[PDB]
């Protein structure tokens, strides 16, 4: 007797409020063999759940093609560029600046537990992560960041796993 | 360097 429209409404209020406080609840940094820092579930997320947003600078393509490449010459930043297509062209969330932001620590697999979706507040697009399987207190939250390059693969030969 | 890129789901 939640119909389909109001399961859908109050849906959409849950993760606009969740976007909009900025709480980034259940979560903490750690260390993570291998991958520099990365961030673990201290509370159960169930499947669907909202994580957190991945939260940055939102850019249009040709800023974002610039910033990567002044990024580029500067070995001790690193990469946090997210491109995504929104309203038939494409934004990047440029995540490079150290905020106390967790979205922006959470490292790759693909065998993740997170999900990238689409989710846009009056007109402004925001990439949030969901869960995509129930998730344990104490498991590293994982996505698949998605870049299938040639490049970058020989250069980070973990993007293939 | 990489980059990441979200692929479509609606
Ligand atoms: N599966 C993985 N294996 C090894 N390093 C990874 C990884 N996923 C993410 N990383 C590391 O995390 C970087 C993306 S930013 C993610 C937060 C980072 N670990 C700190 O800061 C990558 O460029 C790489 O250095």
């Amino acid at each position: 007797r939640k119909s389909k429209a109001e399961l859908q409404s109050e849906e959409r209020k849950r993760i606009d409020e969740l976007i909009e406080s900025g709480k980034e609840e259940g979560m903490k940094i750690d260390l993570i063999d291998g991958k520099g820092r990365g961030v673990i579930a201290t509370k159960q997320f169930s499947r669907g759940d909202f994580v957190v947003e991945y939260h940055g600078d939102l850019i249009e393509i040709t800023d974002a093609k610039k910033r990567e490449a002044l990024y580029a010459q500067d070995p001790s930043t690193g990469c946090y560029m997210y491109y995504f297509q929104y309203l038939s062209k494409t934004y990047c969330v440029d995540a490079t600046r150290e905020t106390n932001r967790l979205g922006r620590l959470i490292n790759h697999s693909k065998c993740g537990n997170c999900q990238t979706k689409l989710h846009d507040i009056d007109g402004v697009p925001h990439l949030i992560l969901i869960a995509s399987r129930d998730i344990a207190a104490g498991e590293e939250l994982l996505y698949d960041y998605g870049d299938r390059s040639k490049a970058s693969i020989e250069a980070h030969p973990w993007l293939k796993h | 360097r990489h980059r990441k890129v979200l692929r479509d789901n609606y």
